[PDB]
């Protein structure tokens, strides 16, 4: 199979650049429209990361920063699959995540929220999807937190995630939320997304059968990236 | 037909998960950085630097940047590269960095990329693909960095010529300049207003 | 106004004694039916608790046990009203609560759950309702936790509460949950309650307008107790 | 017409919120306990003790008990008391305790209550109202404790006579017995099986 | 009771600043987002107006400007209640109103509409709400009028109103319309308001039982202002 | 939970109801104005003046302005003031005015306010709260006026420091200047474009 | 992949032990609740049966007992798949079945039903699922039959089945019925099952496309067993 | 997420399909039985026998029983066994039998199992997993058989200790007793009433 270009990104399935409800976007959004280009090798290629560079606890946010004890919070496991838009599994993709602790406090110099810091929690991890596009990490469920958009704004509990896969065109960063969180319906950031179905594509579902007795709960969350079309006639990529 | 997972801003603390060191967090033994040159990497070393400005001409102090480029011979360290040529075995081709919390400057130590083949047997001028992530930015902004001492190649570049507003092409050309003995290319990104940098939907 | 007896407790609005789905009830439930009696002074009276016996932090679970720092977890305020079934406010009623910490771990000798203990959290508080039946306390949102009913059983996040009011007939102990928690629909204990409307009477609702910016979220939860009927003819109470 | 808030079990850790001390937690300066006798409390001191057994005749080691009673003259320390008589100013009339985690025994140091007026001008025999809370118990179980050395009064008691199964009345009578010099009433509660204790819906 | 800050203004329940359909807003709307601040004494305080400064006819637009006769038009009484968002009455709030006459003509130098001027009508009045938040004034029903947005634009009949209450954060100016007016569904100004329910919050309802026989008709119109939250723990206002 | 009544523009004739005099209408005996200084008002008299400009740099000739401020000692003539200090008995603290139909200038004769306590034991620099109403403005615009001869206090002001875009802070500082013998502070408001005045959501 | 324990059996998807409508269960049901345990090697292991021990006609109930002729009745083939709850095929599982003949008569000493015995029918067979979890056997459609629960009780036509697979925790015995049988809606045994969807999980569907012309009809019936969870962190099984 | 196929009673004729011989049916050449000991099977031979009683203390004459156990070294003849040890090559580890239609007695000729590893590095006492199927039983009842001459090991057994009602533990211990020269363990199962056997949900 000789591959062609990635299918066009559907701008309607993503938040626009300018979203007045999310204040900081007013000055950090281009006024000109994006210029669409036909893809070249630059866009269809991407870096490769070897597994032996990852530590054994890189995907375990409960233990990778634990010093004197275990972090305080809700023990949860998150797993799912990464596929391309045509349903093909995404193999060996780099998945990076970061979150706040159970108080909704980030281990970041710029975070002075009164929510308490956890000396045994770092808030970041990473992994590579297997041959089936499967991924899995363990962590503490992040707490929601206040922020200044409108004075009493609150972000629902969420986990930030980033993916670097087979093509640069696939580069993506986003956030997923937890099923049932009531703050979801009021979040200005989540509302930058036009459709309701897309908003729901960011909610991790409770996976009760995969709970581990007297230990951890589990959530299922799948990710879909742009996919490449196969070429059967002219090959203009180069 | 499945839909692509929707994008969301990286947020103000995008450094916790992508640059733990800069956040003063040490959890990983091997950390990813902005230095793409190894001991035996081929090509002429260059430093890429600049700042990102908002609609008020103020630099973003919380922005995150990544670049993707070919080796000195215009070959990408990627299985997706179909040139049939051998790639520099000591070149990742990718790097990540964050602007300084105080000044806002960002930089990468890399190599000047060689010309890459374009579509339909054309040749692209040397360039580096760059993406921007930050609070206020809902979707990573894509752009390209070309070099001013490569004017003859740029004039024939397919992508640059696909911009009908010729006057905007210059926003994608970094200016070379020899510091003590190191070659530095200055590339400032303007998200809004006058001389707004061209952004692509790739 | 001369008061008569409390209205009859509606057994249909409460869980039965024998509930096979909640295993420990199989051996701790009477086999004989309860014997209903006409009320006397014994049933319509109750103890009085003076306010000056309560410490200033008795209703603040965030600070009443804080030693070296603040507990880890979600800062939340819970308030509401206590009324009798006829809508009359319940004044100066004793409200006692207890819960687990953010890990779902109780500060109790018999709790060995792997969930982490918080050296700065106790898990209990108390208060007296004011003249309008209003109450309010602050705390850390409790985390759900596993328990052995069926091997992989999990309790949704909850706060235990107890009330001692004007009449002994009103004595009540229960638990309230948080709106949106998905574990609510699977809990065997909550399902001992027959009707769906009664089950919903135990869910605390997100009270967004009462959130405190950059500080705490807030939930609204009202409690209804049995009420006394007024007498206008014969007075057989004594 | 509002419905009563539905009951739920107190659960296995009912001691955290109702008896912090027994849970080794010290947050309250003034803690509630099982001692209803103060310095100047009137009446003869008595100790009430026993155990609670499940359907297997095994004692509950996690049960919580509370009692409510009148003073030595049969007057309740409650505004709801309409007798017009003055109550003992040094008597709360209520107490709480938990069974021992090991043995399962529970007890209260109190006073023997005086006769309280019944409905329609009747007189109730001396009694103590008692309630049980614990894991497995969805709704607090109500019962009454009468005294065996008060046989003449019990025979005329309205509540006891409202139990048509005469043979079950004895389950509510505690047995007196003089220890060293203290008067103790033994009252064992059987939740299930034979000699199951009578429970009321008050 | 120690009061905290006013609850956050819900930007979604108000028209945005930039509303292209209402032309003059294109150049009189900030391009930058509003900067939200935590409240201080400056925002929670407001001026006090003594009643003895108001004339006896200040709330009677039928007589406060009548010279030789009565104004021409529909005699109507308008009353209602002013409450805060938590349902508390707003006492002694200053309510100021102004309107056009029955021809849709304003007694203003800049109004040259062919609609006829009424020598006996002024078009403005004021009052202070009582202890229950109640207000009441009498007037002539204003006529609709043309204006230049799109050349044939017409405003439905309306009465402009302004309120100064207990807190500066409550400062509000708006307009209310009359039930049944068909111009309501086509007004560009009313359509700057996002939701339909909010648009309906500006319609005064016919209050038939309060009509005064052979004299005047009556409309009921209630106003809701932002309300303050009560504080029960830390008091950071100062 | 009730929703706040929705805002609407004050419209072009906002003077009929709020400044009858300026509209040549005499219905009220006591009219509200832009003069906050009475005979025995304490503090140094000052005149506040300026203009409001639209997106075309043209002044609004139909705008209405109101201000709210503390007395000379930083105490508000309001029951909501919890400082415990006595307020100047001869100070309303509020005033209203309209720009001139021809030139567009507006002004207030008032007193320079004293420092007011901030949140969490901080101290706010002297300021006057100001609001703008007019045709084209759907919701009254809130802003603050600080004084340039109070630089030391402004540098420590909580609100001004809550503006991360430092360069915009200066838009809220009025420039002092002694006319014949009267102290005047010039404060121009720019609704759109460059040097756009900062507006708050209070 | 390192396997953990089987997912918890959902007691709600199975009939309770005590079912008064099915009389013989009144005295053969424990009064105490089942004690749930965490699994060990004892529960996750199971016996292995080699195929070469099975005769060629073990899965052909039409011929494995035929002596002088063919049994009387409806020639039918039954096939389907055995999967675990996570959709994984169950390989080499032992499937044993037994049924009555076309008269509803069992070849059992304790069956004296007037329904006629068939000298050429035995009523039992067995097989091992293949690598895809597929199974298939041939038989005579069993006839319904009377039994004494309530005096005129009748069992719908059914085939008893038993499975021994990879784990002892999976051990299961049940019965399946035939689509369209009207006795299904009145059977006390089938009604011991709580939900309607679970009751339907026991009905074999007519598989018309798999009928064999002028020979046999065919039914499709799939079986789902409990499945094991994969472990990615601690391995406490041993 | 698929749901487990719902259980149904094995019914009164459960022998036709699971024990054809006992039903006098000969269709299979190789029949499964209650004899787990082969010629070269290792370990000490033992006979397991008993009866199953209903709520009336009457034995079930139509019950079917199966057992699953490890070899003499505590290793299961199963691929799922992860001990890394070699299993007795002559041991199926499983057996099936039915009670006698007349007396109700059931039995198995097997070997005494060796200790099996428990969870978290613990060690389970020697046991045999047993399941009951029969008319009136909607779901096969799971239980375990331990041995009384293994008291020291039982006291430390994880499963037995997970039964908080200590008095019920004894119902799972079979009593050893030497017949002529064969070792027999008597294990009676009581489904209801007093001394009801403990049943597990595994
Ligand atoms: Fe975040
Ligand atoms: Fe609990
Ligand atoms: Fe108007
Ligand atoms: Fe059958």
């Amino acid at each position: 199979i000789i591959w062609g270009a990635y299918a066009q990104r559907n701008t309607e399935d993503h938040p626009p650049a300018y979203a007045p409800g999310y204040k900081t976007s007013v000055l950090r959004s281009p006024k000109n429209a994006l210029i669409s280009i036909a893809e070249t090798l630059s866009e269809v290629t991407a870096p490769h990361f070897s597994a032996d560079k990852f530590g054994p606890k890189d995907n375990d946010l409960i233990l990778n920063y634990a010093k004197d004890g275990l972090p305080i919070g809700e023990r949860v496991i998150v797993h799912g699959y990464v596929r391309d838009q045509f349903g093909r599994p995404v193999k060996n993709a780099l998945v990076e995540v970061w979150q706040a602790n159970a108080s909704g406090r980030y281990r970041h110099p710029n975070d002075q929220y009164i929510g308490a810091m956890d000396p045994n929690f770092g808030g970041c991890g990473r992994m590579l999807t297997d041959d089936n596009g499967y991924y899995v990490f363990r962590t503490i469920k992040p707490g929601p937190y206040p922020w200044r958009n409108r004075i009493n704004e609150w972000r629902p509990a969420h986990i930030h995630f980033s993916l670097i896969a087979d093509g640069w065109a696939q580069r993506l960063i986003s956030q997923f939320y937890f099923e049932g969180d009531t703050l979801i319906d009021s979040c200005p950031i989540l509302k930058t997304i036009p459709s309701e179905q897309q908003r729901r594509a960011l909610i991790a579902l409770e996976d009760k059968s995969n709970f581990i007795e007297a230990d951890s709960r589990c959530y299922r969350f799948d990710i879909t990236l742009r996919g490449r079309r196969a070429t059967y006639f002219e090959n203009d990529l180069t | 037909e499945l839909k692509e997972t929707p994008s969301q801003t990286g947020g103000p603390y995008v450094h916790i998960g992508l640059l733990p060191k800069q956040a003063n967090i040490e959890v990983f033994e091997h950390n990813l950085d902005n230095n793409l040159v190894q001991d035996n990497t081929q090509g002429q070393r260059i430093r890429l630097e600049g700042q990102v400005f908002d609609g008020l001409s103020l630099p973003l102090r919380d922005v995150l940047i990544e670049i993707w480029q070919a080796d000195t011979n215009g070959v990408y360290p990627s299985q997706a590269d179909t040139q049939g040529k051998q790639v520099d075995p000591n070149f990742l081709g990718w790097g990540r960095t964050g602007a300084d919390f105080g000044t806002g400057f960002w930089s990468f130590n890399t190599i000047k990329p060689g010309a890459v083949p374009g579509r339909k047997g054309s040749t692209q001028a040397p360039h580096i693909s760059l993406i921007i992530f930050a609070r206020g930015i809902n979707i990573g902004l894509h752009t390209r960095v070309y070099f001013d001492d490569e004017a003859e190649a740029n004039a024939k570049d397919p992508v640059l010529n696909s911009i009908e507003w010729a006057t905007r092409r210059q926003t994608l050309v970094a200016k070379r300049e020899e510091r003590d003995g190191e070659v530095v290319y200055r590339f400032d990104i303007r998200i809004q207003g006058e001389n707004e940098t061209v952004f692509f939907d790739i």
